[PDB]
């Protein structure tokens, strides 16, 4: 997809499509 | 023209006392500025004073007003002379909560000189300001921020409203519901198809709230000139684009509206058009104050009205007419040594939404790392003799309420109904065979009796005998068959053939008819005259002739 | 660099979200 | 007193849990987490076989958000019991968010919440929530910071029955349906054991008892060291969020934030995680050396306080962008303590700043560190202040900062009065004496909020049961004021006063608070403008509740008005009701019930009820038409207090039944009326005499019973006796036969006609009948009959007004 302004609970629905697995752990 | 004077309107008693006024005088601004209480009729009654001026010589001012919503009384007004508040300023706008309109839309105005002040103005809506500028007599290409109070007006008042398509799919007896077929994107679109309508954020979009009343006429107007109104049923809001209703009047006249609700420091919505629906015509309300009276023996009058709500459209009255069971002997206590004389008887909140809205960002930022024959219809049930109906129904016009019937059984009392009904409506035909019904109303029992006949049935076959002409007289006839209701005793009578002798009488029951059909008595030597009559439920009958024998 | 500061305060896309999904 | 420690402490610091279950061996063994702790994105919480309850603390705060497979947060934390709150996350300390699966808590072993608030949201699933107390688990200072919705329980979650567990505010408390919530006595404010059972308060989050009898805290109230716990630490170890610690494992230790990893400061004997003012951390990083301090940091928004947390420390603020303070809260949470952490340095700034769109703000106060903002654009606008619904003041009174440029900006705050802006007039470089048109709202701040205006008196004076009259009390400096102190009410010109206005309504609870903004939903009354301070009221309601305010209507665009508190006063009783649904029965010939309420406002104290009866003359022969044509079948039926029924002048009767009941009654009975005779009734209810009234009113004016009205009874038909006596018959000597007897003494009404009649004693015979409208009957002595030979019987029964009386008994009679 292109361009996004994704924002609320959407961006965290499309951060969850956009990978199901692998963040980098805050520490 | 009465020239009247300008300067301070404090209160809406003053525009009263210019009531009339069509020109306007004195170089002192015109100052309007009613803090009334709300107590609506304050725009009645400035158009009552105010709306005759066309033209102001001076310029004018309104600020610190209270509950005012527009200057719509203006409706004469044509032209702003100006003169000063000062040459800056033709029309001066300042502080004025609840303001939200300015002249009517059809309406121009002309402004003279200098410019004109608006600031502090949270109802009144910026765009509504370019208006004003072909009104200005110098034609400036825009109102500049020195004149606006952009950022400080409309800032919870926009005005960007789209319109919104919104239907019914179908309607009950006492439901609705409204399907906005408008689609409104949520999030931001990535541009699809049209999407007229957006939010930036699903959050502070709170969802659809949806407006609906009553209205015959359907001329409800969306605002109103009290400032708190309450015509407008108002729901709950819903995000779905659906909501359903219940508990409405069958086939009323309704008019509604929805409007979106979303954060105020959001600034988009959208709001759709008034329309209108009827509600089906659903049960009719049973007939009113019916009453009859009995014409004759075998007639009846009856008569009825139609005064409450039809809920529809009346196709026809239908009656139905029965005979009761007829009334019986009350055998509990002795009729004869009593007789009977045949008597009778008868504004938003948003503090919640935006906390979580917050959190949520500050949390997501912090985390990633990189009883009754319902058939009702005509029929008659005629007696075995045929000489009356036992049962008759009917079917009548909707325009009379009173009709007479006949050939009823001469003696008896009767239960009759009247009711209304209504037509088998398309949105209903389709499926009225499993049951659904409910055509036509209840209905309540009207309790009558016919009148005595012509005669009592007058016994017949009277004579008179007597056996091994000493032995008693006897006297014999055939009991009644048509009788006003049970037969109860029969009265024989007799008198002597002399001078200023009484006519005596009797009273038994049906006692040994049986055994010989007559009655006897060991009268004495003489020469009588004899005479009879019977008694039944329906109290005395009537005599028959004489008939006369001698006696030893 | 924050999500809410990349994404939702001027425009992103899925590319550059790709930063945040690494394992 | 010094003491043991429950269990080894094994500290570790803050974690992570993400993405798999398998990352919760890393939490293993931990008694204590150094740090903040946290769980998400774990879909499939399923394979959580093992907990954990060796762990029992968390010292920063705890985030829960967005995992599935997971049913109750005690499934990990069985003995988990407090949380230290030494940082807050927005400022709250518990957070649970967007978890679906979560249904339930259970963590029943937690017992004190240092600081901050809990926050649990969006977790649809979750049930027996409001049965918990947490206002009880939070430091008893102001800390509301509860936070509690979005579950659907009014249908998703009616399984609240919990055991029988204690209940208070009319439910019970629980976790669940099997864990009841307990509190400790008072005293304790969680460090017990039980609801009763406590050591000594220097254990935090309760404790083990040894079977020795040997108390052992759970968590020390102030400190730990070596298992054991002290109120401070011993001199040469520096101490670290829960514990004493050597400087060299302080600088090995380390604090986290949203992006930096700060190693530990030993420094003035605590682990500091950095220097405080006129301080600044060596370049070797394990000290904390003197300076001046002075800081340097960019300027940007602030959103949440999450974000202000990054600008602590700096004094100086640069970047021509408009500082915005954005922050919002559901209540007034520790934002103003949080914002003087991040923003108590700042002294100076670059650019202008603006606040809007923002909640939960008491005041700019945090800032006094501040003392100039330069300007620099939000083009020509010092300072910007727009829709901030709890905003009401700025700064200290002696802070005051400068303006050198631009123009000041304030609109929509409803709960700022004006009167503190004025204020801010000499740190702007003109010192102007006021404010352009379109700087300041005049009324769209602080309107709706009270905030302020000059306190003002009013008693009442005197009352009617129907008017009342009020007068102020405080003093009134028209122009010069000619009295100084003692309260002024002052107004500089008399031409800007205009007087005192009234408010007032009928109040029954006396807690309507004040004039209402919006249009409508009014129910107090205004009054007119008055000068003296003395106005009357009138038409109002008596022995009624009214409460009133005063306050100072005059604006005249002058903003040193007043107002006055609510007040309440009751009316005189005035005069009672009417008695309601009185219906009167016949019981017999000589009885009567009557019954009766007072369904309606007394009043004054109703004190009795005045039931009067009054015998009425009898209905009496009409001589429209001859009775005899056809009978009148049977009876047809439809000022000061006193006391003292009476009887009939023949003792017969009651001729008057005037009575004193008290209130107590509602029905009565009634007995020795006479037969068939009417009565007019009246019940009226009395209410007591006022003081004044017994001295003032004695002579007239009464008032103290209610409006009389008649019910009308008859006495039921009389009995049967009385009809006819004495009958017999005779003959004259062809004679005439004579009947006699004597009429009834007190028939059923005066006799209508005699109604005679005879019968023959032959079988099967019918009576016959004949009346007499009382002839000269006496006059003759006796009726004249004329018959048929023969024997007979005869008969006689009176027709009287009541109608037809019965029969009397029978004699016989032979005629030749
Ligand atoms: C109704 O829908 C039509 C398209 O079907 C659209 O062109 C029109 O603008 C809509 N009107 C309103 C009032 O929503
Ligand atoms: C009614 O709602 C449905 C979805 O519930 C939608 O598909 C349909 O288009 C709506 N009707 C109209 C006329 O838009
Ligand atoms: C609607 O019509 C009724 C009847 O004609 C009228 O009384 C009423 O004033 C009308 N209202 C509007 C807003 O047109
Ligand atoms: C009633 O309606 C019928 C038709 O159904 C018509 O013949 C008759 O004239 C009408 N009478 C009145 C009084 O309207
Ligand atoms: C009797 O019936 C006739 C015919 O239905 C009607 O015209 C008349 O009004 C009735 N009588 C009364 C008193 O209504
Ligand atoms: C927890 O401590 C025990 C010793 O008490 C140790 O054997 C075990 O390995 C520790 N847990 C882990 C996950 O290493
Ligand atoms: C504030 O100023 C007043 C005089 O206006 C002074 O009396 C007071 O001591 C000052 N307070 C502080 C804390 O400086
Ligand atoms: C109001 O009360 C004061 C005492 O509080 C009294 O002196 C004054 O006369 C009163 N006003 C009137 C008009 O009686
Ligand atoms: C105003 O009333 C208060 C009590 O409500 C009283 O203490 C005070 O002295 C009064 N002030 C004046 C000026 O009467
Ligand atoms: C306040 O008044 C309301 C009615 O307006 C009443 O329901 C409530 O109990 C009252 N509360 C108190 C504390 O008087
Ligand atoms: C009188 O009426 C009252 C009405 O409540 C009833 O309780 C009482 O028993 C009655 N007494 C008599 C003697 O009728
Ligand atoms: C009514 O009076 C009786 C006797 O005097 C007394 O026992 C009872 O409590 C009273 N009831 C009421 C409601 O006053």
């Amino acid at each position: 997809p292109g361009n996004h302004k994704l924002c609320g609970p959407a961006l965290s629905d499309a951060m969850d499509v956009v990978c199901p697995h692998g963040f980098n752990t805050l520490p | 023209d009465k020239e009247c004077s300008s300067g301070l309107i404090d209160s809406l008693e003053r525009a009263r006392e210019f009531h009339g006024c069509t020109i306007i005088t004195g170089t002192e601004p015109l100052t309007i500025s009613i803090k009334r209480e709300s107590g609506a009729h304050v725009m009645d009654e400035l158009k009552y004073g105010l709306a005759a001026v066309h033209k102001i010589q001076s310029s004018l001012m309104v600020h610190l007003t209270y509950g005012l919503k527009s200057l719509k009384f203006f409706q004469s007004l044509t032209e702003i002379s100006g003169d000063p508040d000062a040459d800056k300023y033709a029309l001066y706008v300042l502080d004025n909560r609840d303001l939200d309109e300015l002249w009517g839309p059809n309406q121009t105005v002309f402004i003279r000189k200098g410019g004109v002040f608006f600031h502090f103005n949270p109802k009144l809506c910026v765009s509504t300001i370019n208006q004003l500028l072909p009104m200005l007599a110098s034609k400036p290409k825009f109102f500049e921020k020195s004149d606006v109070g952009a950022d400080s007006n409309g800032n919870r008042g926009s005005c960007g409203t789209a319109v919104l398509n919104v239907t019914l799919q179908s309607v009950g007896a006492n439901s609705a519901m409204l399907n906005v077929t408008t689609k409104v994107e949520i999030g931001e679109p990535q541009k699809p198809s049209n999407a007229t309508i957006v939010f930036k954020d699903p959050r502070a979009f709170i969802g659809f709230v949806f407006y609906h009343m009553i209205d015959p006429y359907g001329n409800s107007t969306k605002s109103s000139d009290d400032p708190c109104d309450d015509r407008w049923k108002v729901s709950s809001p819903e995000k779905s684009g659906v909501m359903v209703l219940s508990n409405l009047i069958p086939y009323t006249n309704y008019s509604y509206y929805v409007r979106t609700m979303a954060i105020s420091s959001e600034l988009t919505n959208a709001e759709s058009d008034v329309k209108n629906f009827r509600t089906n015509p659903g049960r009719p309300s049973k007939v009113t104050e019916v009453v009859a009276t009995a014409i004759s023996d075998s007639k009846i009058n009856v008569t009825w009205s139609y005064l409450d709500k039809p809920y529809g459209v009346l196709t026809r009255y239908f009656i139905k007419a029965k005979l009761i069971n007829r009334p019986t002997r009350n055998n509990n206590r002795d009729y004869c040594t009593e007789p009977l004389v045949k008597a009778m008887e008868n504004e938003y909140d948003d503090r919640k939404v935006q906390a979580g809205m917050e959190f949520e960002n500050a949390l997501q930022n912090f985390i990633f790392v990189p009883d009754d024959e319902n058939t009702y219809k005509d029929e008659e049930d005629l007696s075995s003799n045929k000489q009356f109906y036992e049962v008759f129904a009917k079917e009548l016009p909707p325009n009379q309420t009173h009709f007479v019937f006949e050939k009823l059984r001469h003696f008896t009392r009767y239960a009759i109904f009247v009711v209304a009904c209504r037509e088998e409506i398309p949105s209903e035909k389709l499926r009225d065979t499993s049951f659904k019904k409910s055509l036509c109303s209840d209905y309540d029992t009207v309790f009558q009796t016919t009148k005595r006949k012509k005669f009592a049935d007058i016994v017949m076959d009277l004579k008179v005998d007597l056996e091994h002409a000493e032995s008693p007289v006897r006297v014999r006839w055939t009991p009644p068959v048509d009788p006003n209701g049970e037969i109860v005793t029969y009265e024989v009578a007799y008198k002597l053939q002399k001078p200023d002798q009484v006519e005596e009488k009797k009273c038994i029951p049906a006692a040994d008819f049986n055994q010989t059909a007559g009655y006897l008595i060991k009268l004495n030597e003489g020469l009588y005259s004899f005479r009879v009559r019977a008694n039944s439920i329906a109290g005395y009958g009537d005599f028959t002739e004489v008939e006369h024998i001698k006696v030893e | 660099g924050g999500v809410y500061d990349e994404c939702c305060v001027k425009t992103c896309s899925y590319l550059e979200l790709a930063i945040y999904c690494l394992p």
